[PDB]
């Protein structure tokens, strides 16, 4: 019944129960197979079992194609380790590996019981009639999409040789199809679903970007008397959580430009709120310094322009603020995100411009012309313009926060509990929208 | 699963009108596209008109003028004025609700068609 899949995740994966109980669901309509699955989790390593364990239990061989080799060869090693018949075809692995493998195909029960393919190798004309044996010899349980997301022009990595893919599942129709990928707008999920040709219905597990501890709200430069004092009580605010233990925690501040993040650093030092610069402008040394005393809360708080780059996430990040509007929404969120890693509360604010919005607007604006000289009108080109669009919107639009950056990502409506400004105070929220309103210009 | 439940039909006269609510129930997040089918015992299944998600919408030459759909995109639920009405329109009412993106907060959630049961409309 289930108990298949419980003793063989502890007897082969040597795990006593599953990483979260999203990823036990997630498995388990894979090993019925009557569904083609599609599976939006994060870098936390519950993803891959979700068609690793299936495969296994299948009884025929499954395909896993994978954009790049990096990724396959970390699994393919570990999967090896735990004594699993695993076969990575990476042009990596020698012309002569490769004739070996190509014949294990070929004869009928066959040693391979999980083929990683790339997606070029899968397309290619001198893969294709091995590929067409296994098909018509009942021998393909599984065929599996890792970076599913490269499918979709909306994507970063968009990769057409993953369009013959979609051909390619309805030419296996009796093998049932598993899409995956870290993140992915509902636009890019939707994409995936027509351009892989799934079979509705697909069976989604996508974990939800709302978080519990972390307390969303935005400010206006244009409605506040001292900005930099409003920034340093905040900061104090999410600091020292605990009176009786002072000062507690640490926490970010971010600036679309080199030279307003230094200004903001001494602005908050002066004040008492001990605080470091941060950017791509500085020297390398420069950086790795700051960060040190950052990292050991010798300096509670840091200020990193649009480039900390999750060098470290750390435990007991209590706040994250932007003195300026990210580059996009996803931006904002993993920016945010940053913050609160420990679970216990943690505060997210950004301080909105139309001043900001607009310096950003020719900004984008500029340096995409810059790209349909150097390429020409594409569908990405308007993207990029959409993705931040997505976050003025977010400020500028009264709402429980956590849900519209639930809406951009394709999450349902989450359970606030009174945590963020919308949710708290629906009035306050109104009270600074018809302020802006009137400070419009 | 979903439940798309229709309403609002029944017997009228040449020229007449009536209007017709199709009702999605469930844990739904978008519907690309909800469209009215309509089932004319001795006939053809003809397509009538449709909503896209966002708010785009299309009509059946035949019934064009005297049609018009809407969402009340709050109340999840659609609607189908059908005035000057006809005989010919005398029929079994319909929704397809194709790509019915449905979703949870535990993040269980699938992507299907799902087909309402239809109500019944007469005309002298
Ligand atoms: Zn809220």
């Amino acid at each position: 019944p289930e108990r298949r899949v419980r003793s063989t995740l502890k007897k082969v994966f040597g795990f006593d129960s599953f990483k979260t109980p999203l990823q036990e669901s997630a498995t388990m309509a894979v090993v019925k197979g009557n569904k083609d699955v599609f599976v939006c989790m994060p870098t936390g390593a519950g993803k891959s079992l979700c068609y690793q364990l299936p495969a296994l239990l299948a009884k025929g061989i499954t395909i896993v194609v994978s954009p790049l080799i990096a990724l396959i060869q970390d699994q393919v090693d570990h999967l090896l380790t735990l004594k699993v018949r695993v076969s990575s075809l990476n042009s990596k692995l020698s012309a002569q590996e490769r004739k070996e493998l190509l014949a294990d195909l070929e004869r009928e029960k066959p040693q391979t019981k999980i083929l990683y393919i790339t997606p070029e190798m899968a397309a290619s004309s001198s893969f294709q009639p091995t590929l067409n044996s296994l098909v018509s010899r009942h021998l393909l349980s599984y065929l599996v999409v890792d970076e599913a997301h490269c499918v979709s022009q909306w994507g970063h990595d968009f990769r057409p040789d993953y369009l013959r893919l979609g051909a390619l599942r309805s030419r296996l129709g009796h093998a049932p199809c598993v899409a995956l990928t870290a993140t992915a707008t509902p636009q890019v999920q939707e994409d995936v679903f027509a351009a892989l040709h799934l079979k509705k219905p697909v069976a989604i597990f996508k974990t939800p970007c709302f978080r519990a501890n972390l307390f969303y709200d935005v400010q206006f430069k244009e409605l506040i008397s001292d900005p930099y004092g409003n920034l340093k009580d905040f900061c104090l605010k999410a600091l020292g959580q605990e009176a009786d233990k002072g000062l507690s925690g640490c926490g970010i501040v971010y600036c679309r430009t080199r030279e307003a993040c230094e200004q903001l650093a001494i602005e908050l030092s002066c004040r008492g709120v001990n605080a470091k610069a941060y950017h791509a402008g500085l020297k390398a040394s420069e950086r790795t310094l700051v960060q040190n005393d950052w990292m050991e809360e010798k300096v509670p708080v840091i200020v990193a322009t649009i480039s900390f780059g999750m060098g470290v996430d750390k435990a007991n990040v209590r706040f994250v603020a932007h003195w300026n509007i990210a580059k996009s929404m996803a931006g904002y969120y993993q920016e945010s995100g940053r913050a609160g890693r420990d679970g216990k509360p943690s505060w997210c604010r950004l301080y909105y411009s139309r001043n900001d919005r607009d310096q950003v607007s020719f900004l984008i604006r500029k340096e995409v012309a810059k790209l349909q000289e150097k390429r020409g009108n594409k569908a990405s080109d308007k993207a990029t313009i959409m993705a931040f669009d997505a976050l003025v919107t977010f400020c500028e639009e009264l709402g429980c926060r956590h849900a519209a950056i639930a809406k951009y990502f394709g999450d349902a409506l989450p359970a606030c509990a009174k945590g963020c400004d919308h949710c708290q105070n629906p009035t306050a929220v109104r009270r600074r929208l018809e302020a802006l309103e009137r400070s419009s210009s | 699963q979903v439940q798309l439940v229709e309403n609002g039909g029944g017997c009228v006269q040449a020229g007449g009108s009536l209007r017709l609510s199709c009702a999605a129930s469930g844990s739904i997040f978008s519907i690309n596209r909800m469209t009215w089918y309509r089932q004319a015992p001795g006939k053809e299944r003809e397509w009538v008109a449709a909503i896209t998600s966002g708010g785009s919408t299309n009509y059946a030459d035949s019934v064009k003028g005297r049609f018009t759909i809407s969402r009340d995109s709050a109340k999840g639920t659609v609607y189908l004025y059908m005035n000057s009405l006809k005989p010919e329109d005398t029929a079994v009412y319909y929704c397809e609700a194709y790509g019915t993106y449905t979703l949870a907060p535990t993040g269980e959630g699938e992507y299907d068609d799902y087909w309402g049961q239809g109500t019944q409309v007469t005309v002298s």
